[PDB]
Parts: structure tokens; C-alpha cells; sequence
């Protein structure tokens, strides 16, 4: 008996769903010595990793099978997220979380007598992210499996930031020499790119040929809902070459993000990207279970456009739709606008990409075709509408034409997607009224406003579980699929015992992270100092050098009467400066100098500490912000869209420091301004200085203090043997500083001044925090997605527990 | 056939 | 209780020796789902193949573990086998002999509802040998596991011949574009190799500066003895580049084997191979678990030189000593000479490795300072021993001193060995008496013989499943490890009951690989034709173009008269030639293109086919070998050393039709000439018909059918749309044929028609292969490498089943 | 440290 239901013997129904201890230490066995061919005399600590990863991985795999399984089943709408990069962190951790493994891996790892920690630390941060960009992606991803939407996350697959004599010094990030036990490559999947060559045009559709073509390897890692079984997927294209010095060119385009043939190596970045994964979808959707099979395309795929960088998904979705299934031009059209959605980061309008047509036609010349089609079409039906207004034309014209005419990347992604959002309120204002000003007057309804948001699982359960330990036992455990839950804590505004406990938390993550200081930059760490971190990346716009003022400012308070009560802080500021930007390198040398200073003397002991954090990423961010009390939210105003880190210091106990723009905005609203330390200028009190004219003279000689500093960096005090060295900040400082400092150099100095004044009230502060972590629900990135599904994919979250048994 |  | 005992936990004491059916379900099932991140519902065959060979290496594996933990315990000297190639086949099956799984696996996957024989199908030979030299390494890295030795196999890690218009036509060998389950990438075990650069003289030692950089990362592939539990490696070295244009000079040192810089490219291939694994060795030995460390490297460590390609390992263990370990030059010496030992393969003095010293100075400066200093040491002693003999000086001399003089790559590798031999009788006496007659005559015992061998397992019990089952039942299973077992068969030189159940085997054997050529090659295959085939690498010296001759003249026979009672004819060639071989590309053509003809006519019908074995390769000969009748091995005499594949079809059950030279003569000697098709010019024939000078004339026209086929050939009978191609042939056959195809077209054609005599009576043949077959157990590889055990590297043969529990 |  028994047939072809033999095949059906070819399951998971006897290897997933028992998460015990003994078959943990069983795995790990088997992957120690099989899958990673090592023993326990032999193995070093990243063979441990490893082992223990793999174990995990097994678990993680069982429920995207049965994902998978579930989807093509329900033949679900899709979504895809499509991003250039995104920035993941580490894997372990957060898989233990969100499968509920923790605790059996801790005791599984204790038997076999190794330290969990020290294998969690072996990870290397997977550098596919290099700001706030990638880390929105990573947090969306996470949302959208813990959501239970059919998500996917489509990008590329590509930095050490060291310091040595107080400057940055770059350095290479092999992420991959030992491999990525994460990731499965899909060689089975590979896929050609074309670029440029020439279109030929026949009476049987356009066709292009002659061209250079370049593989794309995807390579997939799952992407795990928090305790939903549901695992989604994140496939990363590599590039590889077919079969003379051309052979590296395809290379080129996969192995460094942010990279003349600088620009144009990006392009073929940003193409290789969107063509492979266009294909990969129509494949997928070809394949669904599920006239014209195309009919029902934008019903079942969504992709969004995470700003300019995949803008070429529009023609190259109706070059495959029209010279490829060949349908009409008029029929791909409404296909395409109602599959695409555009997300705009920039606040700019000087930051947009353009590229120039001579460019685009070398290397895309079916493209620029396509393209031109677009506008005439577009500005066709404009013509139509206003007549006689020959500039809104040329404005709303898709092509910039003058010197060496340029193409709109941001006007084509808004003519070609179905909606356009923002990622703040006043931005997303701005992108509507202002910036796309003529755009939003004609289909008034395409633009909304999707607020940034944060998720709580990385960020609160698994880097700050003090904290959630705390908050699970006064509100229950529902506030990680609903942070809006949060609300509940002020039900202990009173509380003097909660408090206690929740200060006490601070304390301890704040008394871990110390002995991470000392044992890394050693430096003897004031546990009971505040700690007052500003880690964004170090740009002028970001400030910091700001706080550096404030750094030196406090370092004098306690040298012109050094017995006067001040209150301990130790500060600091983590980032990366661009290996070409040259101001923010010396920004870099500056606060190193000064911490040196402020830190051998003395005089100043266990009362203000300086320390510049190196090499700050997802990891890093998961260590300090926990310890954090104050948090540095300070750039100018009308400069930050929104602002992910902004929140994550609310989220975890960290109070506020900044001005009313970004983040702060909204952050001011749920929580009140009283609860946020704002000042400095609002956006209209900039919007009148810059009439009037800005000269730091004023400024400088007035605000006494101010002297000091200005002059003790000018005057070499910080760099003896170099006293002349920073010579450059000052010339653009007073002559061309395009963010007015000083302006603020006041309201800020002095507003630290109550911050001092709060921390000396525990009380004052911890009733205050509370009232920061129960107002921070808003911000998670779950009710940013429940939001995009909505109103934009037009796809449903649901809270279906996957079965692992079926 | 099914593709994931 | 329990302390780090508890790592004592990390074992493999549960996950070891449970070879059952449930438990291969259980893995096949883990690994399809796991390691693959697939599902019964998305899995090609391929997926399936690879879940099956994880799920067999996990076993072999366990042996691995075991059998290193054994050696490092038991600290046995070791075996280090240096070959730039290794033709290693195909894995699974073998290693299902070897660990004897293949009837658990078989039902395991029958389970399934897969067929096992189409995975196994699936397989592609893994590109690491192009000749006799790789598949001889191979064959001694199997007898090495199996008997017991703590072998290790070092060599590179990197060719699909196709026919097309009756032309070979060279195609891409992808053997990793989907993976190597197989082997094991230790990126931790990295190592550096320098090339170029230049040497700085100190007092503290010599230095060398200023090098190019290559890195040497090790690949792991296990190699499994029979039944013993005993488990071997072969380390293969693929080279990468450290961090302008020269990122790819290192790949280029690894991505074909048998490659101006092409000459040059070929040393850095073999320096690379050289360094990497002597450092490697001096890193095993210097962790060892057991005045100087040093002192007993020559009785824990033996290197076997395979032909001169490794030949810089002498000068290269030199430099480590002196200049890394800081020994004197004489006391590294005297650990030098005694390491190494030099097998030589080629009768050639022709042929021998000659670098220029320009060449070896400008990439390995310090290597050539070396090799002067070995040098002048060398003929010192010399001048001693010989002091008027100026010529017995210049002569010994590494170095050929002239136009612009060159190193001797083969005198080299004789002066630093302490053992040099050949590969059979009257090679290795030639070695001796004559090519190196100097060096024999002065340290005389240091040459000697070690006649090739092949092994049983590969060659028998897999490829001749049939053949060993029945040997098996008449004389045991102990001619598995000893092959001089099989003589108990004469035995049955009478029964002729076994003579047929021996022709059985033959005819089934017979009949599966005719379903091959057909589905494959798609022309009717008679079944009871007489299968003769001929597949050497194709060149001159070779002939085939004698069988062809032999192909065509039976086809005269068929023409001239067709009724005349002629045996049925199977006749098969196969084999690659170098893609910048002239002549052999036109052999190639000219085989192609008469098979075309014999073929077609339907006179000639069931009566005689041709066929080119395209892509001749390990698993092919794996296929043709067992269902082979008659043998071609007919190369001109005194140009053979050995001949692996004459012994394949001799242990097999075909017969041999060849000359007397290489391996023929021992085949003789053990069989007896009499169940030997010998023929032709024996080496001394050919030792006069040189004086008396050679051409063609004669032979043509005295001999009828030659001028038959000779014109039909050229009067463009088998080429009528090009009579005139291979006009080309007969220039070269005429005037330039440096092999003598004609001399010897007598003695063959004559010899076959005995052939077909003996087959015309069943009888006859069998009781004489049986006799063929019962004197093939002295060509086991099994029993070359106890020789040497014995006489070359002093280190004994054991047969200790390793425990899998302990 | 043992070198296999
Ligand atoms: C490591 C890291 N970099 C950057 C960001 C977020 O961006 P920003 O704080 O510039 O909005 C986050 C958030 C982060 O965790
Ligand atoms: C595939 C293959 N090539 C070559 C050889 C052996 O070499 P030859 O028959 O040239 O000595 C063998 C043996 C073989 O199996």
C-alpha cells in the first residue's frame, strides 16, 4: 500500500514544535561537529556562535515553511518593500526573542558549559544600513511579520569607524569572512540585468539589444513575527559576473552603499536592484495559485518606493508589461500607478536625485524612452487642464531641460505611484502644499502623512528587558502588540514605590553599560553620573559641536570655582562622518581633544566625563540608549523630518534635549512640552533671523562664557600642539556657518541648566520619564504599518498564530 | 508551480 | 554538581552510529527543510540530491571526528600527498560503500517516493583532475584511509568537452555554481603566500621585503577508508585577494589547472600550492601533543612529491627553517632531505619541468638563492668524489647554465628526497640506469620501483556491483582489502557453470550501458555486439587513429562482400584533446565524421557501430568499464610508463589488445601473454626501424586495405563535403608521424581478427578473462601503498576499526 | 591547541 503520498512523507511534522532543552543541546551537537565539521577541542568562541545560531536558525526556518505554505494558500495581497539598504543589527538575540526561545537557549547553552553572552557578542552588525533609512526598513520589516502581512524586503547585498590620535580613521568591515548563517543564497534563482546597448524598433514591440548583462544572486533571510510563528523574507540581490576587465564592473555594484562614474556606478546600483526584483515578483505572482493573467496585478503585489533610489521600478515595470507581455502602453499605465506607492524622506528640495539624460541614455536607453513616454502623456494631459500656464508645465515637467537636461526621479515616482506620503505631520505638510505644491492641487487626495514609528521588540524587549520586566507586571503583557498601551502607566503618576523601581531600572542598564565604557575606552565611569548621549551622524546640521560648546562650558564651571554644586555627567556623542566630509572630520578631532582635557584633570574627577563613541550602530544604539537620561535631539530648526532615535530615548527612560521640529514635534504632543526640554528658535524664529542677517560677532562678545570656549578652542587650549588647528571650524563658523550655532548657543546652555536642576529632584525626574514612556505608544512601527496597510496597500493585519502542526 |  | 565536564556535554555520543532507516528519513527530512530552506512542494531533484548527500556526510563526518581524535591521541607519523590535481569523481555512492549505508539509503529514500538513482545523477564530477596523474591520487588517498594511514591529500582547487559538427568544442565546467556539499571552507585557517618582492641580508638572517600578497584558504572534502571507520582529508587551497587590477592575479593562480605568464601563472600555481601547505604542516606538527621541536620532523612527517610540480616545497621547507625557524642551513638540511620523497611519472627526459632563472629570480628572489646555495653543496661533493669529471659536474647540475639558463626542476627534487621511484618495472629502471644514471650510480638505494595500483572499491564494488556479488559468493568478501584474493577463482577455470553466470554480468552490465548510448547518443546499440572500447586522453602518440583505421577496414569487409560471417561490433572512443591540439582536433573530426558513415548505411545494419564517448570522466569510465569486452590499450611502444585504465578493464572482465609496454608488460607477467592480446613492434622493433628510417611508402601499397581506407580517408569518402579536410593528416602521417601508425597496422588488424576468433567461442573468452580477472589483484592501489608504507615513508599499515563510541 |  502507499503511493505517491510517499512523497507526503517528505515533511516537518516530526522536526518542528519541540523547543525543549534536551533538544536544543541535541542540535547544537549536531551543528557543532556536522554542520560546522569542528569538536569541543577545537572549537573557538565563533564556533560556539555559530553552532548556536544555526540551532536557532532550524526554528526560525520551521515556521517559514510553514509561512510560505500559508500564503500561497491564502493567496494573500503582497507587499514589497523596496529600500536600497537596511540596517538589521544582529540576528540572535531578537530571533530568541520573538520565538520565545530565550530561556530554553539560556539553560540549553548553560548545560554545555559556555557563557550565552560571550556567543551573542561574537555577531557582526550585517552592514546593509548606513542611517535612519535602513532602520526604518528593518523596523517595518519586523512589523509587518509580527503584523501578519505577506511582506518581503527587497534591497541590495553589500565601514569600521575607528579613531586613532583623537580623528576618524575608516576602516574595511568584512561582515562576510566567516559567512552569514542568516542568509541562504538562491543560485537556483539568479537572474540577468541589461544595461546599456540599443533599442531596435520593430513592428513586433520594441526590442533591446546588444547589451552588457550583469547576474543578480538572491540571497534570502527570514524575517520572524513577534510569537505569531509568521516569518517573512528578505531577499538581497548580489551581483556576479556571466562567464575582460569587465568583470568586476558587475562586482562594482554590489559591494559598497553610498559609494562621475561615482554617480553612474550608482545608477547601475539603483537598476540592478529594481530590475531583478520586478522580475522576481512577476515570477512570483505568475506562480500564484490564482483574457489576462496581469488584470488583477496591482490586487496582489504592492510595492513601495522607499524615496528616489528605486524610482526606475516604474518604467522598468512597464518596459516588462509592454515590450515583454506586450500589452498596451495605455493598460501597463494603470497596472503600474496602482502597484506603486512613494515614501519622500527629504525634507529638501536641493537633495532630490536628478539625473542627466545623456547618462540615463547610455546606459538605459530603453528607459529614457519609456520615460519620455511618461511625461508627454503627463504634460499632455496638463496642457488639458491649464492652457495657458506655460510654467507649470516646464515646472511639473518629469525632465529638467537646460544645460545638459536632467531627469526628475522625485516627480517621476509621484506621476507613476497611486500615493505619496511623509514621514511627519509638519513634513508631510510640506511635501503636499510646498514642495509638491502643483502635484497635490491637481489629485489633492494622492498625499498623506504616514508618522515614523519604532518597534518595540527590539527596542524595548530586547535591549532594555529591565524595563519591560518593570512595565509587564504593572500593565500586563499587551503593550508589545499595542504600545498605545503604555497609557496605563500614568495610573502611577503617584506611585512613589513604582518610581523607585523604574529609577532603579535606569540604574542598572545604566551601571552595565559603565563597565562597557571602562573596559572600552577605559576611563573610570561616574554610574551615578547622568548620562547625556547625542548619536546621530556627525554632520554640521546635526549640531553637536553645539553640545561640545555646552561640553567646554561645563568643563569652566568647574575650574572658575571648583567647590560650586554641580551635578556629575558623563556625555556622550557616538557617529560617523562621511570619509569625505571634511568639516565634520575636524568636528571629530575637536571632541576628541576636548574629552582628553576634561578627562586627565583632576580637578574635575568624578564630576563631568567626555567620551566619543565610536563605531555606532544597531548594536551599539541597543547598549547605551537604555543607560541614557537625557537624550540630545538638538538640530536646528527646519533641517529634521522625523527622527527614529528620538523615540527610542523616550521609549526607554531617556528624557528630551532639542528644539520643535523633527521627531520633537509629536513627541511634544502626546507627552506635553512641560514633560520635553525644548528651546532655541522655532522654525519661524529662524524664518527671520536669516532676513535680518546672522554674524556670530553679536553673539560671541555679549554671551561672556561663549568667549571663553570660542577663544580656549581658537586659542589652542584644547590643541596645544596645534593651536591653530581647528582654525577651520571658525572661519565657518562666523563667516559661513549655515546653521546659526551661537544663535542657540543660549536657550540651549541654559536650558541644560534645569536638566541639572530636574536630575537633582530623583522624584521630579522619574514622575516626568513616566510621563515620556506612557505617551511613546504612538511611536511604534506597528501602528505605522496597521496604518499603511490601510490606507495605502489596502491589505489586513492579522493576529493569526501560524500552525506549526497541520 | 509554487514560487516562494 | 557538574562543573566543565558540563563541556564534556559537547559531544557526539547521540548523534553517532545510528544508522537506521527512521533516523535517514529523520535527517533527509531535516537537511531538505533546514539546510536547504526548501519543501517537498518546491524541491527540484537537485534539492533532493543535496538533502540526500548532507544526510550521508553527517555520517562520514562522525567518522572524521572520531578518526582526527584518534590521530592526535595516537600521534602516528603523517602522510602528506602533494598533487596540483586530484581526480576525485563523484561522492555520494562511494561513500555509501565505504561507511556501508547504501542499502539503509536506498529504502530511506524509497520512503520518500524519490529514486535514488536519480540523484545520484545529479552529481557532477568534481573538476580537480585532468589526467591519469589526479585519478592515481585519488585512488591512493582511498588505500590510504582504508589501510589505516594518517594521510592527507594537499592540492589546488579549481573543461566540458562537447562535440558539434563532428568537432570537439570546449565548454564551461560550472561544478560550483550550486555548492559542494562535500567540502568545508576554513576561512579561519587562512594563510598568506608571497610572490615578487625582494630579499634584505641582515645579520639577524636573511628577510624578504616589499612581497605581493595572495591569500590560501583551505577546503576540507573528507575521504573515507572502507569499512574501518576511518576517515581522511584533502585540503584544497583557493586563493583570494587581501584587501589595483591585480585583485584577480590571485583568483587567476586558481581557476584552471594545465593552463609567456602562462608559464609564469603555472609557477605561482605551483609555489601557492607549496606554501600554503608547508606552513600548514609545520602549523599541524608544531601542535602536535607532543634543544629543538624540529629534531624529529622528519619521523612525524612524510611528503610525497608527485612529479615536479611541487618541486619548490624543498627550497620553500628550507626558507620556513632558516629564516622563520632560525635553524643552520645544515642541520635544516639533513630534516629536509629526509621529509621528502620523489615519485616520478614520466619516461620523457623531454618533458621534464626547466624554469628560467630570470623567471624564479624575478617572483621568488629568495627561492632562487636557496636553490644556488642547494646547488653549489651538491656538486662540492661531486668535485669530491669525481675531481677531473668537469662533465658528470655540469651534467648533476640543477642548474642549465646557457642561452638564458634554467633550473632543472627534476634534478632539484632528486637531490633534496631521500627516496626517489617510478611507476613500474622497466619506467623505474629507466629512471635509474639511464634519465638520472648519474645520481644512481652515487647513493644507488635511493631509487626504486612502486608499480601503480588501483582501487577495488571505486573500480568494483561500485561500478561492478554485478562482478563483485558474484566474485563474492564463490571466494568470500576478503578480496576487498586484498586482491591477491582473487587468484582462488582459477579454481573455477573448469566450472562452466560460473564461466556463465560470469558472461551474465558482462551482458547486463552490457545492457544497462546500452540504454545509455542510446538515450544518450541515440543510435541503435547491439546489445550483443561486442563492446570494444578505447578511451585514453586523444592525442598522436595514443593512436586511435590506428582504430580508426582498424574502424573503417572492418567496414570494407561488410562493403566487399556483405554476408561473409563477421563478429557484431560496439566500437567505442572517447576522450578530450588539449583545445590548442591541431592534430588531435582533427582525430577528433575524423572519428566523428566515419562514425557518420558506418553508421547510416543500412548494409551494414546490428553488424558494427562507432561511437565518441563525449566528456570522457571518472563517472563515464565508471559507466563504459564494466560493460566493456575488449580493451584498446595500443600505444606505440617505449611511451607508456603505466596505464591505470589497461587495469580497470582487466579487473573488470574485458581483455586487453594492446603493445608490449607500460602496464601491459606486468599484465602479461601475472596472466600470462597468452590471455594477452599482444602484438605490434616490441621496444626493441622500434629500437632498429629508426635507423633504417621510416615512411609510409611501403606499407601503403603492399598492404591492399590499408590503400583502401588510407584513400577513402583522403579521397573524401568519409569527408565528401570537404575530401580535402584531413589533408591535413596525412602530411603529418606521411612525412612527420614520430609514432608509427602503419608498422604496426599489420600486427593489429591481423590481432583483432583473433579477437573475434575467441568470441566467436563464449568458452574460449570467458575461461581466458577469468583468467585475466583471477591476476589482477596485484594492481590494487591498496598494495602499492603498503609498499610505500614500507620502503618510503616507514609508517605501518592498520587495520583498527575506529570506535565510534568511546 | 590541537591542529587537525
Ligand atoms: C544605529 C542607528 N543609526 C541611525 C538611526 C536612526 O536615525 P536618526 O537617529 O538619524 O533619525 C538609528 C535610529 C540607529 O539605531
Ligand atoms: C576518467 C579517467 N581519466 C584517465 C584515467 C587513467 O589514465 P590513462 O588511462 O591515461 O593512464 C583514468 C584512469 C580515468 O578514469
Amino acid at each position: 500500500l502507499t503511493d505517491q503520498e510517499k512523497r507526503r512523507q517528505i515533511s516537518i511534522r516530526g522536526i518542528v514544535g519541540v523547543e525543549n532543552v534536551a533538544e536544543l543541546k541535541k542540535s547544537f551537537n549536531r551543528h557543532l561537529h556536522f554542520t560546522l565539521v569542528k569538536d569541543r577541542n577545537v572549537a573557538t568562541t565563533r564556533d560556539y556562535y555559530f553552532a548556536l545560531a544555526h540551532t536557532v536558525r532550524d526554528h526560525l526556518v520551521g515556521r517559514w515553511i510553514r509561512t510560505q505554505q500559508h500564503y500561497y494558500d491564502k493567496c494573500p495581497k503582497r507587499v514589497y518593500y523596496l529600500s536600497l539598504e537596511f540596517y538589521m543589527g544582529r540576528t540572535l538575540q531578537n530571533t530568541m526573542i520573538n520565538l520565545g526561545l530565550q530561556n530554553a537557549c539560556d539553560e540549553a547553552i548553560y548545560q554545555l558549559g559556555l557563557d550565552i553572552e560571550e556567543l551573542e557578542e561574537i555577531e557582526e552588525d550585517a552592514g546593509l544600513g548606513n542611517g535612519g533609512l535602513g532602520r526604518l526598513a528593518a523596523c517595518f520589516l519586523d512589523s509587518m511579520a509580527t503584523l501578519g502581512l505577506a511582506a518581503y524586503g527587497y534591497g541590495i547585498r553589500y565601514f569600521n569607524q575607528k579613531i586613532r590620535d583623537g580623528w576618524q580613521v575608516e576602516e574595511a568591515d568584512d561582515w562576510l569572512r566567516y559567512g552569514n548563517p542568516w542568509e541562504k543564497s538562491r543560485p537556483e534563482f539568479m537572474l540577468p540585468v541589461h544595461f546599456y546597448g540599443k533599442v531596435e524598433h520593430t513592428n513586433t514591440g520594441t526590442k533591446w539589444i546588444d547589451t552588457q548583462v550583469v547576474l543578480a544572486l538572491p540571497y534570502d533571510t527570514p524575517v520572524p513575527g513577534y510569537m505569531n510563528n509568521t516569518v517573512n523574507t528578505m531577499r538581497l540581490w548580489s551581483a556576479r559576473a556571466p562567464n575582460v576587465l569587465d568583470r568586476n564592473l558587475a562586482e562594482n555594484i554590489s559591494r559598497v552603499l553610498y559609494p562621475f562614474e561615482g554617480k553612474e556606478l550608482r545608477l547601475k546600483q539603483e537598476y540592478f536592484v529594481v530590475a531583478a526584483t520586478l522580475q522576481d515578483i512577476i515570477r512570483r505572482f505568475k506562480a500564484s495559485k490564482f483574457g489576462t493573467v496581469f488584470d488583477a496585478f496591482p490586487d496582489q503585489v504592492a510595492i513601495q518606493l522607499n524615496d528616489t533610489h528605486p524610482a526606475l521600478a516604474i518604467p522598468e515595470l512597464m518596459r516588462i508589461f509592454v515590450d515583454i507581455e506586450k500589452l498596451p502602453w495605455s493598460k501597463a499605465w494603470e497596472l503600474t500607478q496602482k502597484t506603486f506607492a512613494y515614501t519622500n524622506h527629504t525634507v529638501l528640495p536641493e537633495a532630490l536625485e536628478r539625473w542627466p539624460v545623456d547618462l540615463v541614455e547610455k546606459l538605459l536607453p530603453r528607459h529614457l524612452e519609456i520615460i519620455y513616454e511618461i511625461n508627454q502623456k503627463h504634460l499632455d494631459r496638463i496642457v488639458a487642464l491649464f492652457p495657458k500656464d506655460v510654467d507649470r508645465l516646464r515646472r511639473m515637467s518629469l525632465i529638467e531641460e537646460e544645460g545638459s537636461k536632467r531627469i526628475n526621479m522625485a516627480h517621476l515616482c509621484i506621476v507613476g505611484s497611486h500615493a505619496v506620503n511623509g514621514v511627519a505631520k509638519i513634513h508631510s505638510d510640506i511635501v503636499k502644499t510646498k514642495v509638491f505644491k502643483d502635484f497635490s492641487e491637481l489629485e489633492p487626495d494622492k498625499f498623506q502623512n504616514k508618522t515614523n514609528g519604532i518597534t518595540p521588540r527590539r527596542w524595548l524587549l530586547l535591549c532594555n528587558p529591565g524595563l519591560a520586566e518593570l512595565i509587564a507586571e504593572k500593565i500586563g503583557e499587551d503593550y508589545v502588540k499595542d504600545l498605545s498601551q503604555l497609557t496605563k502607566l500614568h495610573s502611577f503618576l503617584g506611585d512613589d514605590v513604582f518610581l523607585r523601581e523604574l529609577a532603579k531600572v535606569k540604574q542598572e542598564n545604566k551601571l552595565k553599560f559603565s563597565q562597557f565604557l571602562e573596559t572600552e575606552y577605559k576611563v573610570k565611569i561616574n554610574p551615578s553620573s547622568m548620562f547625556d548621549v547625542q548619536v546621530k551622524r556627525i554632520h554640521e546640521y546635526k549640531r553637536q559641536l553645539l553640545n561640545c560648546l555646552h561640553v567646554i562650558t561645563m568643563y569652566n564651571r568647574i575650574k572658575k570655582d571648583p567647590k560650586k554644586l554641580f551635578v556629575p555627567r558623563t556625555v556622550i556623542i557616538g557617529g560617523k562622518a562621511a570619509p569625505g566630509y571634511h568639516m565634520a572630520k575636524m568636528i571629530i578631532k575637536l571632541i576628541t581633544s576636548v574629552a582628553d582635557v576634561v578627562n586627565n584633570d583632576p580637578m574635575v574627577g568624578s564630576k563631568l566625563k567626555v567620551i566619543f563613541l565610536e563605531n555606532y550602530r544597531v548594536s551599539l544604539a541597543e547598549k547605551v540608549i537604555p543607560a541614557t537620561d537625557l537624550s540630545e535631539q538638538i538640530s536646528t530648526a527646519g533641517t529634521e523630518a522625523s527622527g527614529t532615535g528620538n523615540m527610542k530615548f523616550m521609549l526607554n527612560g531617556a528624557l528630551t534635549i532639542g528644539t520643535m521640529d523633527g521627531a520633537n514635534v509629536e513627541m511634544a504632543e502626546e507627552a506635553g512640552e512641560e514633560n520635553l526640554f525644548i528651546f532655541g528658535m522655532r522654525i519661524d524664529d529662524v524664518a527671520a533671523l536669516d532676513k535680518k542677517g546672522y554674524e556670530a560677532k553679536e553673539y560671541y562678545e555679549a554671551l561672556p562664557e561663549l568667549k571663553l570656549v570660542i577663544d580656549q578652542i581658537d586659542n589652542g587650549f584644547f590643541s596645544p600642539k596645534q593651536p591653530d588647528l581647528f582654525k577651520d571650524i571658525i572661519n565657518m563658523l562666523f563667516y559661513h556657518d549655515r546653521f546659526k550655532v551661537f544663535a542657540d548657543y543660549e536657550a540651549y546652555v541654559k536650558c541644560q541648566d534645569k536638566v541639572s536642576q530636574l536630575y537633582m529632584n530623583p522624584k521630579a525626574w522619574n514622575t516626568m520619564v513616566l510621563k515620556n514612556i506612557a505617551a511613546s505608544g504612538k511611536f511604534s512601527s506597528d501602528r505605522t504599518i496597521k496604518e499603511y496597510a490601510q490606507n495605502i496597500w489596502n491589505v489586513e493585519p492579522s493576529d493569526l498564530k501560524i500552525s506549526l502542526s497541520n | 508551480g509554487p514560487y516562494y
